[PDB]
């Protein structure tokens, strides 16, 4: 599952949902990291793959991981303005108020970003 | 015992049941050598062990695919390269000790920062290279 856990990391890397179905289906280790401490559920927070996030969920990946900064894949998801990826973290468990190393939540981030509607999705579901 | 078992003996006649192996050995079973030239995962050894070369190394034809477990000691990238490591993709805004990191993969393969004021990727350095 170790093997599996590094082709994990780079088929969330690049976006490649089948081949992650594949590798999870096969026992990839769901909260592995690289030398970032991104997790599989970090990456795919990134590149905005939505159905990739949500087969990380179903197969146990932790929704509340913290890369080498201390930020959660919904710091990541709110960063780029990922709306629907925050509202399915969201929906598994993410904690809302969690603060990053500068002492910010995801909604800090809308607001320094000015993101109107992330701010407003994250007042209404939480 | 195995053939491959080392003069000291075993505690069974297969390859994963000697007491030390003679030369190398996968997963505590004994082998004639490890997927260094040839085989799949591609591997290095480490104290007579074989260990599997990061899936992002390009397997390497007659030559070592790597020195390490690490995407930092490939012979070659398979895809793309970041700094010291083998990915299979350039960042895409994933975070960095100072926010969201996008660059681009140049003709060489090789990912390279996009410009300061670019916030969905880029496909080159320059600001009109945004998106």
């Amino acid at each position: 599952g170790s093997d599996l856990g590094k082709k994990l990391l780079e088929a969330a890397r690049a976006g490649q949902d089948d081949e992650v179905r594949i590798l999870m289906a096969n026992g990839a280790d769901v909260n592995a990291f690289d030398h970032n401490g991104s997790t599989p559920l970090h990456l795919a927070a990134a590149i905005g793959h939505l159905e990739i996030v949500e087969v990380l969920l179903k197969y146990g990946a932790d929704v509340n991981a913290e890369d080498n900064w201390g930020n959660t894949p919904l710091h990541q998801a709110a960063w780029v303005g990922h709306l629907e990826i925050v509202e399915v973290l969201l929906k598994n468990g993410a904690d809302v108020n969690a603060q990053d190393k500068f002492g910010k939540t995801a909604f800090d981030i809308s607001i320094d970003n000015g993101n109107e509607d992330l701010a407003e999705i994250l007042q209404k579901l939480n | 015992c195995d053939p491959l078992c080392s003069s000291g003996g075993c505690w069974g006649p297969g390859p994963g049941q000697c007491l030390s192996c003679r030369n190398y050995s996968r997963g505590g079973v004994c082998v004639t050598h490890c997927n260094f030239l040839n085989g799949e995962p591609r591997e290095f050894a480490h104290e007579a062990e074989c260990f599997s070369c990061h899936p992002e190394c390009q397997p390497m034809e007659g030559t070592a695919t790597c020195n390490g477990s690490g995407s930092d000691t490939c012979a070659q990238c398979a895809h793309f390269r970041d700094g010291p490591h083998c990915v299979s993709s350039c960042p895409h805004g994933v975070l960095g000790a100072k926010g969201p990191i996008y660059k681009y993969p140049d003709v060489q393969n090789e990912c390279r920062p996009c410009h300061e004021n670019c916030t969905q990727g880029c496909k080159g350095p320059e600001l009109q290279d945004c998106l």
